[PDB]
């Protein structure tokens, strides 16, 4: 019986997703801004993959850096082969969602991991940011304003559907962001913006006193 | 076999000769060297015709097949790439007696400047890419020649039938030169074929405006 | 058991097509006209395949998608192979077919798609366009008229098996079939066409104002 | 049924962890202690890996021998191949990681084992120590004070969440390992430091009547 | 059920040496002293593996046959490629516990087979010999004074426990232990020693009348 | 449950045996004589392996002519990649048990064979026979006298377990082990002998009326 | 083709020309072979442009991809070590007639004195590599010329101003002595192209402080 | 180039030169050839610096990951048949032009007599090995000259000094007799490097006590 | 180099020189060339040392592991089967320049008549062996005047001292007239080695009584 097979892999999955933090992505009007909850310095769950796309993940710490370690991989080959502007966040989430089809499909155990990309515009444009969400099964959604993923999810969903504002600064959206969460210092806390304003790469960490200033 | 391009503003011009050549004997009189790839982008390569058409038809499929699976083109240097990559697996057999050598010409688009967004670009029989910076260039047995007469007759060059008529010039002291590149043929009327690319994109010149090109040139030099 | 088996996977796909949203395909004076529901400015229901073929799905994005570079590959190697004007539909039909019933029969879990491959005539030629519909184990059918994939197509089929008029304009056939999926503006919409008049390829988007216009 | 199969798979691996003995790691002011009960002159539960990275393990005496090596050929190479200055603790802890989860997840038995890893600053320089926790199925937690492991590990814990006391000299130290392993004299004791203050290897080994004295 | 099933395959393996004759191991002042019950001059339960060490199985003939060779091979090419000084029997004991592990997982059926090393010192050295037994399941232990092995152990264990005396001579310690056994003339026992006393080659057999004397 | 599976294949293995007939070998005083019915002149169940190694079956045809092609090719290509001399029945023995273990526990139906290796002496030589009986799971034994294999073994076993006289003639021995069979004339019997005082081959067959004589 | 490389008090520069030829014929006249790979090191490879780039190219990948799976970037020693890998696995190529040398020259971060932390590597045919102790190097077909201005010329460095100015006529005295390395051209305006490391990073100089320095020189030679 | 080394009661000691040369052409002045490869042994081959260091680096790795798999060290049998299964495994490399030739010093602890536990390695082209049994070897292109002086010079050697003194010697005697070997360089302070391995381990020798030592053998063939 | 080898009335003496060449150039005074390989059979190659103590330590493994895996020693037959192969796969690489030629001797405790177990083994390139019947035979360059030699002195073979003495002077006359075989050296005292199999086994002969045999050898022919 497939259909029983299925739903005990979905259950599994979901169970293992929800004893998870979150994390939670929010387009501003400097780019994108990853915010997370993260007591350990060494162990990080936001990264980026290529000069304007970032990488935000949820659950089991090991399967996530396999595929975090994928990503940059086919991300710098791919550059390598056409080059550096023929590189987008579309490519990496579908290529996301295949290798999480394939692992729900074939594999004893399915992957208790939920995926974000992001990409922001290029030096001197104006395009409006792109949020991707990817599901263990493999389901692919694009979001315009936020992601949230890992814990408890509505709640968190609920306090950014309002008070959500575009073209906000990076010290409000910060503010809004860390108060959503509780539905935390500079410990226990990860942040990192894409910044639209650099050159090559956008992706920058928040660290230390920096961080402490912006709360 | 000479193939020349040069840049006027707003556009580039390519433009080769016809003939093919077994040693002294000449084996064709109506060879095509110069193909549209693309929509802004033309190849030619200095050779017979079926290796020109060969190449040019594995580049289009390869540009295309690029297209439909990305959902948009290429930019500029990833077409410079594949093209290189190209060039380079092909060294071997090149050292065993067949080298083809082609010739890049494109506009592009996504330049800031309009009037200077012609390209052209060059290989080496290793597999090595140059862009081109002095508005022309040349390829084939007759390249020295033709090279040499655009050195001098580029400073005539305004707009696109300016380009044209010094391509046309160029081809015609290359052909009084050496003698495996042939000449306008006004007995059979055969003359060179060329290609303009512009904002619009790439075009084939009519046949009949070339002869008149053609015709001028050699009443100026009686 | 294989009959149990075989039941439990095809109620499987059948209820994983039923979750869809719908596509339909219909022939017109002009070729062949594609008009889908897609919320999604990035994520394509709808592409080209070769000159005059073109693609269309409906059910789990990356199933389809890993279909439509499969036959994209395909057309390609055929066509220079062989050459251009030996590449038509009914193969890529055929080779849909075979590739879709090895995957009901072989893998653990069944594809939840449904393709259709419509071709058009060549420029400067008059021949009727022709629909080919393959569904998950496998079947093909051959449709004169449309074909409707996705979500509850009894009451669109209605809806389309009246007021169909063959010879139909560009504006009345897009209104018509705009008025079936009923049973939506610029945005949630994905609207192409194969268009017979154009001298080599046939395929082109209608995005934006120009959709709106047409409306 | 998945959630039946990973719930035997752990209660077997915790049961095999659960009759094992009892080895606690350290940090002090002169680097990383490693105090174990081992009766055996020869098989040796605590060794080292790299210039300044240390291992311990508890459990089944082969499965984590095999790990220890495969531990040891990989800091080799990657030494070899960048340079030894590229070579950390965390490389190992997530490679252990990766191969945990794999075993738990593909092999018909799981390894009942509990290793440790920890690092060291490099001669002159000043770096908090590092204890790296990772359990049978994968799972990686960073811990800052010490680490327990075998047996049972609750009442050591608590014996050692109080009197602990950072910046502690060698003998205080021991002697306080020594006590709370005891919620052992030379023999059936394996102890083994991390000295900060040597040149390249910190790895050494208190053995005889030297470790009778700082008794 | 990971469980059952390794109940099962441990019941089994034990069932299977528990029908087996009796070997022992003794340590004695001139080196190791092996004793076995074997009423064929033909297949042999006692070998040697390299210069100063020896091999004790009970069992199954054929599978610690099979064993017997690989440790020869092992120890051959491991004196070849690096020096005969450089073979030890802990090694010998670990690649022993290795391989049975993997055949006590991965084969449809355990071996049933209990193995036994034994070291002395190299000539002109003073070092106390080393018992180490591997059991079916790859557990290594190390014994000090003697190792029994195969039928009923626990009678022989008592026997040995009491009257063994260390720096004991050949004569006392042969009789001692074929008195322990009982709880046998020339014919039906097999008698080998590690002489330390020996150049390079420490193993001998003791046969015939030479054998019939000591008794 | 692995002991249920190797209880049923064992009871299968035994079935088989159990409906096969007698064949049995006995020492005299010039080597080895073997006697078994057989009512065919064209498939035989005696056979030579080397220059004084013989071979006897009993069971199921095809089998134990499969393992006696394999015998004949191991004893070849042994003798001539050391010597001829360099060639014994124990090496033979073993390879036949581990064969036949390795055939009991992999394969899906184990063979319904036992097996007999003899050996004599070389030419001018004294030494006693020796028999090796191989079983169909692996076991190996070495029987001085006597074997019976296949069908009812008890009373045969009995019959010849009195009258046995070693150092017996030919034919004495002959009419013995004929009277033993029946708890037959020249037809329904097979009869060859290992003829120790023969050069270099000592495999022969009595067969017609020399066979009639010495009954 | 020459590239020179030395040492000042708080970092180093390279500097290399801009002719590339084929046999007696010059194929090039702004050919760029020193190019920037990460944030405090520098290559430059003595051939063509597209060798230069690629080989660029590949190692500043190489280095970006370590730096974002690692988390932090290699040290000096580390990619000292993979440019050798590289360089030794192209050694059959190289005796086929591709040979491709570089220098390397760089800023060490991790130094106890930060007004000796410039380094200059280089490397042979074989794959060996050294760093160099005596302040400074060149490569090409005018590195000999090179080396002996820069060995009388080394005592008036002080600072960057005085490095680069010397760097600069060393590279005029390679192109004096050698027809393969090409001299500062007035009529067209090209000059040198040249990299400055220090504590701050690597920077690319600007074409006009190369020219006034270039200019400077010229009249002081007449 | 050339290495030395000889044995003394109590020990061993061996040094070499620091010149390296590309034909009669100078390239490095300050080249290291003798490298402390374990606690107990060094190791010297006659070549460029990263041929050495590179040799040196792979024995150094394999040595030290068999004592941490093992937990104990290899014995100076082991040592050596590792040392000849590696230089064995580049034969055709060697006779494709690249060819190295160790020399290995070292002292065994576990001897008897532990006033003659220093031991001297030598290899062939071919692989193989012998232990010397005469108390001096050398290696490279003065080897010949460095063997000769130490011949007549060895009967003054009775401790760990006068074994520094006479193999400083011999490699003056290698430079004074072959151009690829370089000579103590006092203008700019350059002097061969020294290692000497004892019964408390190897240790190198520091530069001032090999300069005063080349400076009295210069004063007194003055 | 030469090994000789003789049979005497109850077993077989086997002896080599001391003595390894590099063209003209003495490279080693020392060499062993000889080994034991089991307890009634020895081995003797007639090459360097490295050489000849790597094939007899893989051949005694070889015979060690036969041994140790089936309960009994190999036979003669055997053994000789065993050598032969290792000898065999070794032509390509002997026709390359390494070519390594053995010499067996050995004691047969299975033959009938004990005072005639003897055997003395010969081996060709192509990898044939021959049973000896004459009662002697040597390798080496030098072996052709010790065969002369011996022909000459085998009638006063009559026991192992004889056999010993006769075969130091065949060895003394190889050297006499080939220059690639060494002497007996009075000055450093280093003398050929011997040993002796008989029904007891293989055991080195003393350096004393060699020395004895070599010096009434000397003072004979004084």
């Amino acid at each position: 019986s497939p259909e029983q097979a299925m739903r005990e892999r979905s259950e599994l999955a979901r169970k293992g997703i929800a004893r998870a933090k979150s994390v939670v992505a929010l387009a501003y009007a400097g780019g994108v801004l990853f915010v997370a909850e993260n007591p350990s310095r060494s162990l990080q769950k936001i990264s980026e993959l290529y000069d304007r796309v970032g990488f935000a993940a949820a659950g089991k710490f090991n399967e996530f850096d396999n595929l975090r370690r994928g990503g940059i991989q086919f991300a710098d080959t791919r550059g390598y082969a056409y080059d550096r502007r023929d590189v987008t966040g579309r490519q990496l989430a579908n290529v996301y969602a295949q290798t999480l089809g394939t692992i729900f499909t074939e594999q004893a155990k399915p992957y208790e991991v939920e995926l974000c990309v992001a990409e922001v515009a290029h030096y001197g444009e104006t395009k409006r940011p792109e949020l991707y969400r990817i599901t263990y099964d493999g389901s692919i959604a694009d979001e315009p304003h936020f992601v949230v993923m890992g814990g408890t999810t509505e709640p968190i969903a609920n306090a950014l559907k309002e008070s959500y504002a575009e073209n906000a600064s990076l010290t409000d959206a910060l503010r809004i962001a860390v108060a959503a969460l509780r539905a935390l210092g500079v410990a226990s806390l990860e942040v990192a913006v894409l910044d639209a304003n650099r050159p090559r790469r956008a992706f920058r960490r928040i660290t230390g006193s920096a961080l402490q200033a912006l709360l | 076999a000479t193939i020349v391009a040069l840049k006027y503003p707003g556009g580039v011009v390519m433009a080769g000769d016809r003939r093919s050549t077994q040693g002294n004997m000449i084996s064709g009189r109506d060879v095509r060297k110069v193909y549209i790839t693309d929509d802004y982008t033309a190849t030619g390569i200095a050779g017979t015709a079926a290796v020109a058409v060969e190449f040019a038809r594995l580049y289009a499929v390869e540009l295309e097949h690029y297209e439909k699976l990305e959902g948009v083109p290429l930019t500029f240097a990833g077409k410079i790439n594949r093209l290189a990559i190209m060039v380079r697996g092909n060294l071997a057999a090149a050292m065993q007696g067949l080298l083809a050598l082609p010739l890049l010409a494109g506009y592009d688009i996504h330049a800031s400047d309009p009037q200077s967004a012609g390209r052209i670009v060059s290989f080496d029989a290793a597999g090595g890419w140059n862009i081109e910076e002095e508005g022309y260039q040349a390829v084939g047995s007759g390249s020295l020649f033709a090279k040499s007469s655009m050195k001098k007759l580029y400073s005539q060059v305004t707009d696109g039938d300016s380009g044209l008529r010094v391509a046309v010039e160029a081809l015609y002291d290359a052909a009084d030169d050496d003698s495996a590149t042939g000449g306008p043929d006004l007995v059979r009327g055969i003359f060179p074929t060329a290609v303009i690319i512009d904002a619009d994109g790439a075009v084939d010149v009519p046949e009949s405006r070339i002869a008149e090109l053609a015709r001028a040139i050699i009443e100026s030099r009686s």
